[PDB]
């Protein structure tokens, strides 16, 4: 385990280092900020049809009556522009803010504790997650267990004994073909059926697919050894 | 002789399977695998 | 989970086949790209928003050929190769109760030339310039990955989500949900019949409740409505004057001469201009509306669907056993199954 | 029984605690193990 996380993690090195774009979801980030700004800065460039947009030739060339009536077409194109750039921008803080509540939930769930929830803490059983800071943004480094090398084995939802029906405390029961096990959910580990393997309800008529196996009892042969040296004080006691 | 060229196809949405599932049937993992994976939040 | 993917041409609307009008609309500079990028921004991103809540499993899984699962009926949610489309029975109950104003699938003009093009508003905005692009994935696609999230689900519970698919029988599968919600298993198999008589009575109100009413589906149908509307709205806006001569520019390029016809000429683009910088906000505001909407979906399938939730009232009311996915017209609808 | 709960302390901590039998599965076949070696000390009496 110690070996399959340390090999793991040593791609991270590789998937970060090979590629240029796996930070692309951060670079958007800079690249849309500075195309806002960049065209906010080219919008200066336009007339609104004023008869030019630098606005010292309309101080260079006309007297005040007419004057600020070309000032006034650039004054109304300009603060549409600001009033574009910051609508815009307000309207992408709002999407960063639900990223960053994004981000301080996983950070809570994920790094700060260990998730139940199927998928949020990226695709396996979700063991644990590191936090690693980026420019605008945090990479999480989750890591999971992912379950690998299954076997088909049969199975049944109950094992009957002495005509009452056994159900496992805790995992599933399974056969190799020959012989019938508990084991745990999610890791082949097969143990005998025991009395402690398995809890008890009902007589085997209700259960759909019950099958038929012996159930061993923990107590039963170390009680019959217990018999056996009870007997053998009480042939030996014919002797005094 | 080949050359690269611009194809159309239509995508394919993941590789085909049918899971082999029978009424006694049950699959158990033997092994595991740890796996790290980025994830990418601004 | 998405949104009708619009299109605008901005010389089109403003002023379209007409260069004496295109010539001013350069005084203005970047405002056309601006609102093109905005909403090629949107447009991708109903895409991705299609793509994360569907897209969720690795591989396109099967059903068996013999279809028991320890009792439980599926075959109203599962697909039927009868149908040219490959949608479940409560999807095409869905893909009826939302009716789209306009799909985004090609128009052969032989539609818009004749008497259809005063009787339709759909031909009259494509007039103007603005169009509906088609989704990424088809109606078939996305009902195909819900096939798949469906299959998976059934043949072999969560473990589809975390690994490979392992197979296991329904009613196990079942009962693995039973100890989940802290009943112990034995009270699956000894009611078994009984649990299965109760969902399949379940699943079967749920398609007499889709076939009686349309009003449930408000929430999609409110989407396509708001997407409408605003093409509308944005159509409309064309037969205002904004204090120049006329409303249309054949009339005042007819009637005037360069001059002053340019005078009327920058009231109208201001005013049109104007009418795009509007509808943008209001899309890109519904398109974050959405968003928060498709990263909701995506978080109930992968929590709903590929696992069990503990999550109180998060996957249905009840505590929770399951949940089936089936696809809608710009949707998704869960069937979440709760003791 | 003593398989379905656990002990803690005694019985003057908890508020609202009851008086009842708890069972022990393992005392009717100790017992039963009982009348097996009695049974047998009886009998043994005339060998
Ligand atoms: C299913 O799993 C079973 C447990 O692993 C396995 O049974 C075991 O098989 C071995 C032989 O491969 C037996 O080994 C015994 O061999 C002789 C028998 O007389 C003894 O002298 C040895 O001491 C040794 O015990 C195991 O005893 C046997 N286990 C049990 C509980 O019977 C099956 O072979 C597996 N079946 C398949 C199809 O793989
Ligand atoms: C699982 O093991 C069970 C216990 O051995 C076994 O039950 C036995 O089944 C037979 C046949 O049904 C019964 O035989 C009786 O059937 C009727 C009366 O009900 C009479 O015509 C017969 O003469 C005979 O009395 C047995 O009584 C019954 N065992 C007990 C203790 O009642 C199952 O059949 C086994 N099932 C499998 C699939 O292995
Ligand atoms: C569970 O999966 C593990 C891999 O994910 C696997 O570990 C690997 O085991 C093999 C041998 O079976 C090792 O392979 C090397 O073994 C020797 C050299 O030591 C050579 O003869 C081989 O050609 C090969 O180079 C791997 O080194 C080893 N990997 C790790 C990280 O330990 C386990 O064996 C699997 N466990 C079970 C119970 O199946
Ligand atoms: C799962 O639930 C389904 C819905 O109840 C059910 O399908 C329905 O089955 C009945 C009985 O076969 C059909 O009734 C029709 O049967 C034939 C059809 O050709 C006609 O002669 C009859 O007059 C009658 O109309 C329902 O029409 C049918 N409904 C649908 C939607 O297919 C399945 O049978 C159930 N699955 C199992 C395994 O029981
Ligand atoms: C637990 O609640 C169940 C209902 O949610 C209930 O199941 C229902 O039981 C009644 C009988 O008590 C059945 O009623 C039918 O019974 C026979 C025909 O089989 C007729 O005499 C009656 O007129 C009537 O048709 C219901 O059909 C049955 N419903 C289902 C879905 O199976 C359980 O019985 C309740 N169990 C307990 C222990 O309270
Ligand atoms: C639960 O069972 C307990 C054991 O039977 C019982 O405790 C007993 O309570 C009585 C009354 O308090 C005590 O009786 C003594 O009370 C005083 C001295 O403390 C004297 O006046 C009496 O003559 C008598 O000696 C018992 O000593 C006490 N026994 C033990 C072992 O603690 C509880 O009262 C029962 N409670 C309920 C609610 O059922
Ligand atoms: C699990 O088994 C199925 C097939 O059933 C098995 O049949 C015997 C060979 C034996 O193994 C029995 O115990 C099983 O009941 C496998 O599915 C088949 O896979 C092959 C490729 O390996 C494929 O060509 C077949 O079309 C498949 N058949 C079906 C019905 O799907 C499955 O691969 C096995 N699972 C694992 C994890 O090995
Ligand atoms: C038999 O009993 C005697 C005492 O009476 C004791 O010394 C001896 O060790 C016993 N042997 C066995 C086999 O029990
Ligand atoms: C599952 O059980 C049903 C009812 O007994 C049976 O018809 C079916 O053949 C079984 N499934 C398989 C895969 O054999
Ligand atoms: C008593 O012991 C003898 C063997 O010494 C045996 O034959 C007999 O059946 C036993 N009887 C009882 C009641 O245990």
């Amino acid at each position: 385990i110690a070996n399959q996380f340390n090999s793991a993690i040593g791609k991270i090195q590789d998937s970060l280092s090979s590629t240029a774009s796996a930070l692309g979801k951060l670079q958007d980030v800079v690249n849309h900020n500075a195309q806002a700004l960049n065209t906010l800065v080219k919008q200066l460039s336009s007339k609104f049809g004023a008869i030019s947009s630098v606005l010292n030739d309309i101080l260079s060339r006309l007297d005040k009556v007419e004057a600020e009536v070309q000032i006034d077409r650039l004054i109304t194109g300009r603060l549409q522009s600001l009033q574009t750039y910051v609508t815009q921008q307000l309207i992408r803080a709002a999407e960063i803010r639900a990223s960053a509540n994004l981000a301080a939930t996983k950070m809570s769930e994920c790094v700060l504790g260990q998730s139940k929830r199927v998928d949020f803490c990226g695709k396996g059983y979700h063991l644990m997650s590191f936090p690693q800071s980026a420019p605008h943004g945090v990479v999480f480094l989750h890591v999971t267990y992912v379950p690998a090398q299954e076997k088909n084995f049969t199975t049944a939802p109950a094992i009957c004994h002495d005509g009452k029906a056994h159900f496992p405390r805790e995992g599933v029961f399974v056969s190799n073909g020959t012989h019938w096990f508990v084991t745990q959910r999610n890791f082949y580990e097969p143990q005998i059926i025991t009395t402690d393997n398995t809890f008890v309800s009902g007589n085997c008529d209700v259960v759909i697919g019950i099958v038929n196996n012996t159930v061993y009892d923990p107590l039963q042969p170390e009680l019959d050894s217990f018999k056996e040296e009870l007997d053998k004080y009480f042939k030996n006691h014919t002797s005094p | 002789v080949a050359s690269q060229s611009i194809i159309a196809y239509t995508m394919s949405l993941g590789a085909e399977n049918s899971v082999a599932y029978s009424n006694n049937s049950i699959a158990i993992p033997t092994n595991f695998t740890i796996s790290v994976t980025t994830e990418i939040l601004p | 989970v998405s949104m009708t993917k619009t299109s605008v041409d901005c010389t089109m609307y403003i002023c379209g086949d007409s260069t004496e009008c295109s010539n001013l609309l350069l005084q203005y500079g970047s405002f056309c790209t601006q609102l093109k990028r905005a909403l090629t921004g949107i447009a991708v991103e109903q895409d991705k928003n299609t793509q994360e809540v569907f897209a969720q499993v690795k591989q396109i899984y099967k059903t068996p050929p013999i279809k028991y699962f320890g009792g439980f009926n599926f075959s109203q949610i599962l697909p039927d190769p009868s149908k040219p489309s490959k949608r479940s029975f409560i999807e095409d109950l869905l893909f009826n109760k939302v009716t789209l104003a306009d799909a985004g699938f090609i128009k052969q003009y032989g539609d818009c030339l004749g008497d259809i093009a005063a009787r339709d508003l759909i031909c009259a905005q494509k007039f103007n310039g603005l169009t509906v692009l088609p989704p990424l994935l088809t109606d078939e696609m996305i009902a195909q990955y819900t096939s798949a999230l469906l299959a998976g689900t059934i043949t072999s519970g969560w473990t589809f989500g975390a690994g490979a698919a392992l197979q296991i029988p329904f009613a196990m599968q079942m009962a693995y949900r039973f100890n989940g919600i802290g009943v112990t298993q034995n009270v699956l198999y000894e009611n078994q019949k009984l649990i299965a008589n109760q969902f399949n009575s379940a699943i079967g109100k749920i398609q007499d409740s889709l076939s009686s009413t349309a009003s449930a589906l408000g929430k999609l149908q409110d989407v396509v409505n708001h997407n409408a509307q605003a093409l509308n709205t944005l159509v409309k806006q064309l037969s205002s004057k904004f204090g120049a001569i006329s409303s249309v520019l054949n009339d005042i390029l007819s009637r005037l001469d360069k001059v002053e016809a340019e005078v009327q000429i920058d009231r109208l683009i201001t005013g049109r201009l104007q009418s795009l910088q509007t509808y943008v906000t209001q899309q890109l505001i519904r398109a974050a509306e959405i968003r928060a909407s498709a990263n909701l979906a995506a978080t109930k399938m992968s929590e709903c669907v590929l696992g069990q939730s503990k999550r109180v009232d998060f996957c249905g009311k009840g505590y929770h056993l399951m949940s089936f996915p089936q696809s809608a017209p710009h949707g998704v609808v869960f069937l979440h199954v709760t003791y």
